[PDB]
């Protein structure tokens, strides 16, 4: 008890030690980089700790430590909420973090501001973590700004570049947006209900919840880069690539669908959510995918890559599966925020460069780099047993055997199978034929700390997804019967992705001149979504501002 | 990125290597100050496969109005030094 | 679907509304129906710590699960073998509840064709 | 302005890096290529110039629907992967004057050296003046074309920023 | 440093699919004129190159070895209880 | 930087070392190490828990359901 | 085929589909040789003070100044009964304030009666 | 309330005996000082406020506003010795004499236990205004603006003298304690509908209100930095603090003469924070920018609930801290290219890193960031208007996102960018410029440890 | 740049130091009172109905 509350709380005030160091004294310069990443490490064993203790007592303990404000009949602390979410989310993300503390040691050699580049990095890690084991709105919602601000400096690190700047404003715009019901949320808790805790507000079990949940349903939409408030989400790839690896990778995209997830009892009854989220996430997780079955960006590409991943979170959630859901997050961020490091690996090797078509002949050429990239994909692509798997065939299995809409079921295989589709397009041009990167070589990874963070972030995928399995305890009542081909719709259309896509990659080899195609366009293009919802909507506000 | 030095002397032979292996001129004949159209005979059009070949080689886009003055290796040297402002 | 195709393409009153399943007399001609019995009572799944969803009547079997579970601490592959005592318990339960449906499906496919000839 | 003759390269050059994109693999790139030459050289030899004022229309009407979906486009070179991500770095060299004394103290050699840079920045400012009074038509300079010094010891005028440009790596 | 460049008719294109285009470009009356320009992208250390299935299949003959020998230990870890 | 442990080439395979080449072939093999020496035993998982019933294989009797007559 | 994009406000037309500009007359000629010099005698006149030690401080450009002083128009300009856009224009600034003015209005109404019978939930409300 | 007002004074002499080049540490030194005892005022009390004599008095309400005011004079002090320095001795100590009357005024406004006194003060507290503003303007385009002066004291001070006035004779007095205990029931008539115009018109133009804002974007246009603080953290305040005590009579009558004033911030907030997305001026994008925020007080006012005015104490505060430390923070860049424009520089983080920490650090309370008190009332007032209607959401919504978009715009378009080449006088950043902008930052935060302190009477 | 944060980080620290020692150091020897009943016939001062030293001084000095 004491031992495993007092434990718990020192990893937020452990990891912000740190950065009281930098506002203070002057002791020890050049030094700092290295001395965050051991807190992480020294961080992630108070954190695994906790891990020990919470599978054999499952002891949820919600912390209220001071006594912050008090108006007429409410109450305001700086309180914790020490649950499932948080000791089973917390080990990965700095799992997740602790590879990509020492990938970005490496990485950012050329930046005099390193330092202050991790002056940041542990900035984020700590408002992520306050935002998943907050116990009120408000200071679950002090997260879900902070995460919306600490965003904005490291998507636009390079000031300089103007994709940066727009990029960053278009993210912050779409941020802003989803905090409008947020805080209508607040509103209706406080109007109807009368307080923002999260024991009254569960216990009073809503009859009429229509409307809070409708701001949560926003709050995913821009925040989590849900379609509709999509976009910006690709945008982050025109920056840093280690600060695209954690925040809009495996950090900051889980927010949306965690809020309604943290919310469970309410969610359930009310299906008028549950429908629109899960068509959400239907229009969503195909338009991620039919739009990237043609881009052609290394980095936008993953970010497209991990979009399709992300919409399908929604319509896991809009199939009410409150813990299975969950899984998703930990098993997609491993590999996902490798494949960023992998992605910086190859663009290390080709110095600064990024387009997916000047790539090729890196089997050997690059052998490390080549090692863990299958894996990610298979994953990915939901190799039996792997990281991957394990959810997209326990999701797969109440969607589809299950209350579902007829029309949510039909984008949820067809873009299902396109998840393969661009990774086999990808390992193709990355891995597979003969080299096309310009003229010199600059091809070098012999570089042991990169090494250190591969190996820690190659292990996870293929082992920690399995492992966390086990441990986890019974929470809900598994479907195991049903139909064989639906238990393995997902073991039959698997194996389509590869194989159609090698159908189109393989043809394309052959000397034949090529023939433009509206389809091909409208997804490579996007759906024309961001090139024209970023342009009128603009000139809309702006242009008619004077007026 | 560790280093990726770049020097005159190890350039020089990266902007005339890229001739060396050209279908339409005699490489002995050819020397580093030699004019294109004059000393080499060649043409503009001609000239146009060779300024492209350095943006493959080294990869940096090149401007269309200067492109087509850098008539002589050293002057094409030039642009490559003094663009990425390589001195020794 | 199967089911799904035949209900509405085919004649939509013969299979019964999934929604409102079930919706005929459990006396329908079914005599003497042994009742489901409750090993843990009221006051076992209360304790449990349960999810209402993750209790029914197969859960009983649930309680032996975890009870391994927590003493197998710090390893997990020692309760492997009671969980399929539950879910296979669980498994009886989803051919009942594929049984339960049939009983409301065969009346009206049967009864259709009884009020047929009473007004042919 | 700039005339047709050299509006032809214009699409020559950049038509190539579409095809590259779409060619993609090498083999395929050069074929491809020769491909484009080929229809090149079926007009290249015209020198009508009616025709060949009348041969560029269709082309430009041509490439329009052959464009790339998502075009290649160089690192360094404007949307560019490293297009002037490193800007926020590069420093002004005119700050150089308001550095600190003790900040001055650890490089005592190189700013020596750089009073004689202002000092040439200076003492030839004067007759860089008159340098441009012959080679200034009336009605303003017809071009922004500069000479250079007709002498020794000087430099051509207005050029102080550009050799004191800063460096494309700052770090 | 000194970067020894080697020989410049090292890039040919015999035996390669770079002349597969000047043998079909005789019925299209041209040649490449970079014809060794871009020998390199096969030559050099770039013959052979494991496809799709290759790349899937990397290493598995070792793990494939070891992997009977380790269900197999089972049955000899289990056999005698 | 031990002094370009490391020189690169021109239009050329890389100057790699062993020691990179060895650690990718380890998680590589076994990569589908653990992906079969579970299939061995977790061979449900990939080929199904338990059999799924197919509904026309059932009998009025075992669904006690009386006959039109009845 | 290749139906030609039609010019919009949020497209300009490709540089090389322009009719005006493949024929280059003394008609383009002489404009186009004008803004050059014109613009170079900018350059020349600008080139001296940025090429020259002696200053010290920010170039008073005389085109920013009357980019910022045209903003600023107060009433110089326009006339009060010019009917084409004072009648309109007015109303973009005063039509939809009084369409709020029923839309919050028409709630309260609604809302108050309900209160006065009961009709609306408030038993766990307070903040007001 | 004499031991502040008497030291203030004292500042005269000192002002003006002091030597020649000790009269800015002198004021400086103490105006500093007399701010710690003004922390003194925080004795409030949980059912009673402070009754001191029948002149002074303050409630927890009026002491915030009080320190701020105090706290305020030394900061405003600091930023004007730079411009001042080239001033003759004689005019310098003209100019810090108006300051030390004008929080004089100020300091006895908030306090005044007597409606009139307060209405006197009132109207002294412009008088050095605008000296300040005229004497020491920074343009000479005049732009004959008195109208809205003379509107001002047509359709709000005048008529208001009668109403107060009115008010005494048929109540019996003006004490607010009076008023507690004597209010009536102001029943609806017309003549009523035009006394509660008189009470409350006066104060509108002065927070200002959407529509009778002509005067605060041409105000700080021309106003120096000396003069702008105060005019965005005190003047534009004093409207919410009589609005909220004279409110205290107007009841039930606005239960419905609130609506066009509703309707003209609720739509004002929008309005204002678009065009300052097009604005071409640091000082006047932030002029409008103040109307933004000061709108969202109107509306917590007339509603008239236990939150809004919480919520609107903290606003005036955070808004007050907030605008003048963009004002000396966009002065500080005056300091260098003497210009307005927004675009004339740009990219000063490459020369100015300390100066951008400002202006990040600035900018990321302006749009309210959490937890800080710049949201505690912004995020307090949005969930009053909910229980009032449902539908407001709409707007505090559309104007928190506009209100983030310009906010950091301002900040991308100056710092984040690329130097101007031409520019050649971006000297490093003084002592002086860089601890004016901590001393407002830091305790703007600090609050947000303990908000029992701004949270209103109510609390 | 540098020299500024000299004068902000050790002027807060001039005194600032020192308040959490004198703040210590109470606490550690004069600490807290506790609560007690109301003994008939005993009025206590204003500054008597407050607990922590700090806040009970206060309260007479000043208020
Ligand atoms: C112009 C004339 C203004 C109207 C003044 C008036 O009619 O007041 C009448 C009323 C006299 O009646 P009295 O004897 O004082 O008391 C009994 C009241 N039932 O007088 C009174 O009782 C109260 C008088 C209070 C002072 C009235 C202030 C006059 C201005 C009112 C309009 C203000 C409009 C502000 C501009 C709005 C612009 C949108
Ligand atoms: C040092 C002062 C030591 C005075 C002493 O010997 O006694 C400790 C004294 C306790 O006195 P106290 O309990 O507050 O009042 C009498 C209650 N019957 O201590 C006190 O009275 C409390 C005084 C606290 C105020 C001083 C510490 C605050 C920091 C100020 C630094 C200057
Ligand atoms: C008290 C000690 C000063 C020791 C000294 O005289 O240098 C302080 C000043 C410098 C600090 C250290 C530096 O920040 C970095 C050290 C090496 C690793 O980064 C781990 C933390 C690390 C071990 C720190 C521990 C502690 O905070 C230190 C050691
Ligand atoms: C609908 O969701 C699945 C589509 C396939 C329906 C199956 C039709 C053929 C087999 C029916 C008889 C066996 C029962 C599955």
């Amino acid at each position: 008890m004491n031992m495993f509350s007092s434990l718990s709380l020192v990893t937020l005030l452990l990891l912000t030690m740190p950065i009281m160091m930098m506002s203070f004294n002057t002791y020890k310069p050049s030094n700092y980089p290295l001395y965050v990443k051991t807190a992480i490490s020294y961080a992630f064993i108070t954190s695994m700790i906790p891990t020990m203790m919470f599978i054999h007592s499952g002891q949820e303990l919600i912390i209220s430590n001071w006594h912050w404000l008090t108006i007429q009949t409410l109450k305001l602390s700086l309180s914790f909420k020490m649950d499932y979410f948080s000791m089973m989310f917390i080990p990965v993300a700095l799992f997740v973090t602790w590879s990509i503390m020492e990938f970005s040691m490496w990485y950012m050699y050329s930046d005099p501001n390193i330092n202050k580049f991790f002056k940041y990095l542990l900035l984020f890690l700590i408002t992520m973590l306050i935002l998943v084991t907050a116990n009120n709105l408000f200071q679950l919602f002090i997260g879900w700004e902070g995460v919306g601000i600490m965003s904005f400096l490291l998507i636009g690190w390079w000031y300089g570049r103007a994709d940066a700047n727009t990029a960053a404003l278009q993210a912050i715009l779409y941020n802003r947006i989803g905090d409008i019901g947020f805080i209508l949320a607040m509103a209706w808790f406080l109007t109807n209900l009368n307080t923002w805790d999260l024991q009254q507000i569960f216990m009073l079990n809503p009859s009429d919840s229509n409307m809070p949940l409708i701001g949560l349903a926003l709050a995913a939409t821009g925040k989590s880069a849900q379609f509709g408030l999509h976009p910006w989400l690709p945008s982050a790839m025109e920056g840093p690539t280690p600060v695209s690896a954690l925040l809009h990778s495996s950090t900051m995209v889980v927010a949306g669908i965690f809020l309604l997830i943290r919310f469970y009892p309410l969610t359930e009854n009310n299906k008028y959510i549950q429908s629109i989220t899960l068509c959400l996430g239907a229009i969503t997780t195909l338009f991620t995918a039919m739009c990237a079955l043609t881009q052609n960006d290394i980095k936008k590409i993953i970010a497209f890559s991990t979009s399709s991943q992300l919409g399908l979170m929604m319509v896991t959630i809009g199939i009410n599966q409150p813990y299975l859901a969950f899984l998703h997050i930990c098993t997609h961020a491993f590999f996902k925020a490798m494949l960023f490091m992998c992605s910086g690996s190859i663009i290390h090797s080709l110095n600064d460069e990024q387009d997916i078509r000047k790539m090729g002949g890196l089997f050997k050429a690059m052998p490390f780099t080549t090692t863990a990239l299958i894996v990610g994909s298979l994953a990915l692509t939901g190799m039996p047993f792997l990281t991957g798997f394990y959810s997209k065939d326990l999701i797969i299995e109440a969607a589809n055997t299950s209350y579902t809409n007829a029309w949510a079921l039909l984008m949820t295989l067809i873009a299902t199978s396109f998840t393969a589709i661009y990774s086999t397009r990808i390992i193709f041009f990355a891995l597979l034929g003969q080299p096309r990167f310009p003229t010199l070589v600059n091809i070098n990874e012999n570089n042991p700390l990169l090494i250190n963070s591969i190996k820690r972030l190659l292990i996870g995928s293929l082992f920690a997804g399995y492992i966390i399995s086990n441990n986890i305890p019974p929470t809900t009542i598994p479907q195991m019967t049903m139909p064989y081909y639906l238990k393995t719709t997902a073991l039959i259309v698997t194996i389509l992705g590869f194989i159609l896509a090698l159908e189109i990659s393989n043809m394309t080899k052959n000397l034949k001149y090529h023939y433009p195609s509206n389809a091909f366009k409208f997804s490579t293009l996007l759906g024309y979504f961001p090139t024209i919802m970023h342009r009128l909507a603009p000139y809309m506000n702006l242009s008619m501002s004077q007026k | 990125s560790d280093a990726p030095p770049l020097t005159l002397e190890g350039i020089k032979d990266r902007v005339l290597y890229v001739l060396k292996l050209y279908d339409k001129i005699d490489p002995e004949k050819l020397s580093v100050n030699s004019h294109f159209m004059k000393d080499l005979g060649l043409d503009s059009l001609d000239q146009v496969e060779i300024i492209m070949a350095m943006e493959d080689e080294f990869g940096f886009e090149i401007p269309d109005i200067d492109a087509e003055k850098l008539m002589c290796p050293q002057e094409i040297v030039d642009y490559i030094a003094d663009k990425k402002d390589v001195y020794e | 679907g199967a089911h799904l195709a035949r209900r509405y393409l085919g004649d939509a009153s013969v299979e019964p509304d999934p929604l409102r399943m079930p919706t005929f007399p459990p006396d329908y001609g079914f005599p003497e129906r042994k009742e489901r019995e409750m090993v843990a009572t009221q006051q076992e799944m209360n304790d449990a710590q349960l999810v209402l969803q993750q209790r029914d009547y197969c859960a009983h079997y649930l309680i032996r699960f975890l009870k391994c579970k927590r003493d197998s601490f710090p390893n997990f592959l020692a309760c492997k073998h009671e969980r399929h005592d539950w879910d296979y318990c669980e498994h009886l339960d989803y051919v009942k509840r594929m049984k339960e449906f049939e009983r409301e499906r065969r009346l009206l496919q049967r009864k259709k064709r009884r009020e047929q000839r009473e007004a042919d | 302005y700039l005339t047709h003759q050299q509006k032809v390269l214009r699409l020559y050059k950049r038509a190539l890096r579409h095809l590259e994109s779409w060619c993609i693999h090498r083999d395929k790139y050069r074929y491809f290529a020769c491909l484009l030459r080929a229809r090149f050289d079926e007009h290249k030899n015209e020198k009508d110039m009616v025709k060949a004022t009348q041969l560029l229309r269709e082309a430009e009407e041509e490439f329009w629907h052959g464009q790339h979906p998502q075009p290649y486009i160089f690192p360094e070179s404007p949307g560019g992967t490293s297009y002037e991500r490193y800007e926020c770095y590069k420093v002004p060299e005119w700050c150089l004057d308001d550095w600190h004394p003790s900040e001055k103290a650890m490089y005592p050699d190189y700013f020596a050296k750089r009073e004689q840079w202002k000092k040439l920045r200076r003492e030839s400012w004067e007759r860089e003046v008159k340098q441009l009074q012959e080679e200034t038509p009336v009605g303003g300079p017809r071009t922004e074309a500069l000479p250079p010094a007709r002498k020794q010891g000087d430099l051509p005028p207005l050029w102080w920023h550009i050799v004191t440009r800063p460096r494309e790596r700052p770090m | 440093s000194k970067m020894e460049l080697p020989d410049y008719k090292q890039w040919k294109i015999e035996g390669t699919p770079l002349e597969t285009v000047q043998e079909k470009l005789a019925a299209r009356g041209l040649r490449d004129p970079w014809g060794r320009n871009e020998a390199w992208r096969y030559m050099g250390g770039f013959a052979n190159n494991v496809s799709f299935v290759g790349a899937l299949l990397k290493g598995f003959k070792w793990g494939f070895a070891a992997f009977v020998v380790a269900i197999g230990a089972e049955y000899y870890l289990e056999s005698q209880k | 930087g031990g002094g370009a442990h490391i020189e690169p080439r021109y239009r050329q395979f890389p100057q790699l070392t062993r020691s990179q080449v060895i650690q990718a072939e380890f998680f590589s093999a076994t990569m589908w190490f653990w992906i079969l020496w579970r299939f061995w035993h977790d061979s449900d998982a990939v080929l199904g828990h338990f059999p799924y019933p197919d509904p026309s294989q059932w009998t009025d009797e075992e669904l006690g359901i009386p006959p039109d007559d009845e | 085929s290749f139906p030609k994009y039609e010019a919009s406000r949020l497209s300009s037309l490709p540089t090389t589909l322009d009719p005006a500009e493949y024929d280059i007359s003394s008609e383009t000629r002489k404009a186009q040789a004008e803004r050059l010099a014109i613009r170079s005698r900018l350059k020349r006149e600008y080139q001296l003070q940025y090429y020259d030690p002696s200053r010290r401080g920010v170039i008073e450009d005389p085109a920013l100044v009357r980019w910022t002083y045209a903003r600023s128009a107060n009433i110089y300009p326009n006339f009060r009964p010019n009917t084409k856009t004072s009648l309109l224009g007015a109303l973009f600034g005063i039509g939809p304030l009084v369409f709020w003015y029923y839309v919050f209005k028409t709630d309260r109404d609604r809302k108050e009666k309900l209160i006065q019978e009961g009709k609306l939930d408030r038993t766990f409300n307070i903040s007001y | 309330m004499l031991k502040y007002i008497i030291p203030t004074i004292m500042l005269m002499p000192l002002t003006w005996l002091s030597k020649n080049n000790m009269i800015w540490v002198n004021s400086t030194a103490h105006s500093l000082l007399i701010s710690f005892t003004s922390l003194l005022l925080m004795n409030q009390f949980g059912d009673n406020s402070l009754n001191f004599s029948l002149l002074f008095f303050s409630d927890s309400l009026s002491t915030p506003l009080l320190i701020l005011t105090m706290w305020l004079l030394p900061l405003m002090l600091m930023a004007s010795q730079h411009h001042l320095s080239k001033e003759n001795l004689t005019r310098k100590k003209l100019f810090i004499t108006m300051l030390i009357s004008l929080q004089l005024f100020l300091i006895m406004t908030f306090t005044a236990m007597e409606l009139i006194l307060f209405y006197i003060l009132f109207e002294a507290t412009l008088v050095p205004t605008l000296i300040i503003i005229t004497r020491w303007g920074n343009q000479t385009e005049r732009l004959n603006a008195g109208l809205y002066f003379l509107f001002y004291t047509l359709a709000g001070s005048l008529p208001l003298l009668v109403a107060l006035i009115y008010i005494q004779n048929t109540v019996g007095s003006l004490n607010f304690l009076m008023l507690q205990y004597w209010v009536q029931p102001v029943h609806n008539s017309w003549s009523n509908v035009f006394m509660w115009l008189a009470c409350m018109m006066a104060f509108m133009v002065k927070m200002p209100l959407y529509g009778l804002h002509l005067w605060l974007p041409k105000a700080h246009v021309e106003a120096p930095i000396a003069g702008s603080m105060v005019l965005a953290a005190v003047l534009l305040k004093l409207g919410g603090y009589g609005m909220l005590r004279i409110t205290l009579i107007l009841n039930p009558m606005t239960d419905f003469m609130a609506y066009p004033f509703i309707m003209l911030s609720l739509w004002g907030m929008i309005m204002t924070s678009s065009i300052c997305l097009r604005q071409t001026d640091l000082k006047s994008l932030i002029a409008y920018s103040s109307v933004s925020h000061m709108a969202l007080v109107i509306v917590a006012i007339l509603i008239q609930t236990p939150w809004s005015y919480m919520g609107a104490t903290a606003l005036m505060i955070a808004h007050g801290l907030t605008s003048s430390m963009l004002f000396c923070l966009a002065n500080s860049n005056y300091e260098r290219i003497h210009s307005r424009t927004m675009i004339l520089a740009r990219g000063l983080q490459t020369l100015l890193p300390l100066m951008a920490t400002w202006w990040l650090l600035a900018s990321l309370t302006n749009l309210a960031l959490p937890p800080t008190i710049n949201l505690i009332g912004e995020l307090f007032v949005v969930m009053s208007t909910f229980s009032w209607s449902n539908i407001t959401i709409i707007l505090m919504g559309v104007n928190m996102v506009i209100t983030a978009l310009y906010s950091l715009y301002m900040l991308i378009m100056t710092q984040r960018g690329k130097y101007t080449y031409h520019i050649n006088n971006i000297s490093p950043s003084f002592t002086r410029e860089n601890a004016l902008m901590s001393l407002h930052i830091l305790p703007l935060l600090l609050l947000t440890l303990n908000p029992k302190i701004i949270l209103g009477p109510l609390y | 740049d540098k020299r500024f944060l000299k004068l902000l980080r050790f002027y807060i620290l001039l005194t600032g130091i020192p308040v959490a020692i004198g703040i210590t150091l109470i606490n550690v020897f004069i600490g807290e009172a506790e609560l007690a009943e109301i003994p008939e016939g005993y009025v206590p001062e204003h500054w008597e109905y407050f607990k922590h030293p700090i806040s009970r001084w206060i309260a007479r000095t000043f208020f």
